[PDB]
């Protein structure tokens, strides 16, 4: 009478719609690892997000700049939303954008550096109504929400460095349900994402994450 | 601009100069801050929870 689970990346779907699930279960731990997972993944997950952004000519973000629709403070709205995918060993890197489009620009405008990667091609970072040459530098590293109340402001060296935050967390939404099969139980997990993380391996570090935790409980001791 | 005293005003007899300083700060809803509805149901933010 021995039951070990399995992961399987089975019925993807949407832009980026997941539902890993496990065949087998102990016929009745299957909620609790459910429950656990939701709860992980949400809090646990950390994501690379932009923290500072400096444009070439502005002394504050309630700036305008000359030819351009969108505000500084736009500007710095639409970077927010952009989503970078990074390397595990590069914790923190620097990107520079310079563009002398009269178009619109955009998030793929970034230079393609190695190691950065951006899903956002699509999200466009500011209209330019004439032409005009426009260049600023984003700094990018590793980080996870730890709440509002307990966030460093972040330092600021150059006159014209603006401080920006950044949603680390990439899972959007989290969904778990639970099937008998007899004597057995199959659990069916759905996962969103912005895309940067695959689903099955965010699942795997979920699950690491919370048997560190339980991992000091069959010890009973304080190391 | 020059169809000024010079000052860009009377000044005050007796006001050697003035200065005018603008700062413009951001703020996010934080507890104890006031919600109010349309309908007239009003309620002020206790406590901030976590998405789970």
């Amino acid at each position: 009478l021995e039951f070990v689970p399995n992961i399987q990346l089975k019925e993807d779907l949407g832009a980026f719609s997941y539902k890993v699930q496990l065949s087998p279960v102990e016929k009745g731990m299957a909620h609790i690892l459910g429950n656990s997972i939701r709860r992980v993944l949400l809090s646990s997950l950390s994501g690379a997000s932009i923290i500072k952004v400096n444009i070439a000519n502005v002394l504050h973000e309630y700036s305008t700049l000359e030819d351009v629709k969108e505000d500084v403070v736009e500007i710095v709205s639409n970077l927010k939303k952009v989503a970078i995918k990074l390397d595990t060993g590069i914790d923190r890197l620097d990107l520079e954008l310079s563009v002398n489009k009269s178009g619109v620009v955009s998030a793929g405008d970034f230079k393609t550096t190695q190691g950065v990667e951006i899903i956002n091609k699509d999200q466009p970072i500011a209209t330019l109504t004439n032409q005009r040459a426009f260049s600023l530098t984003a700094t990018v590293s590793v980080g996870r929400n730890v709440g509002i109340l307990s966030a460093i402001p972040t330092e600021l060296e150059r006159v014209g460095d603006i401080a920006v935050d950044a949603d680390f967390n990439p899972i959007k939404r989290v969904a778990f349900e639970v099937f008998d099969n007899g004597d057995s139980e199959t659990l069916e997990v759905f996962v969103k994402t912005n895309g940067t993380i695959e689903p099955l391996a965010a699942v795997t570090k979920a699950l690491e994450y919370f048997c560190e935790q339980i991992s000091v409980f069959v010890s009973l001791r304080v190391p | 601009k020059k169809k000024s005293i010079t000052q860009s005003n009377e000044l005050s007899p007796g006001v050697l100069k003035t200065v005018k300083v603008f700062v413009a700060i951001k703020k996010r809803i934080q507890p104890g801050d006031k919600m109010a509805g349309r309908h007239g149901n009003k309620g002020v933010v206790s406590r901030v929870l976590p998405v789970e």
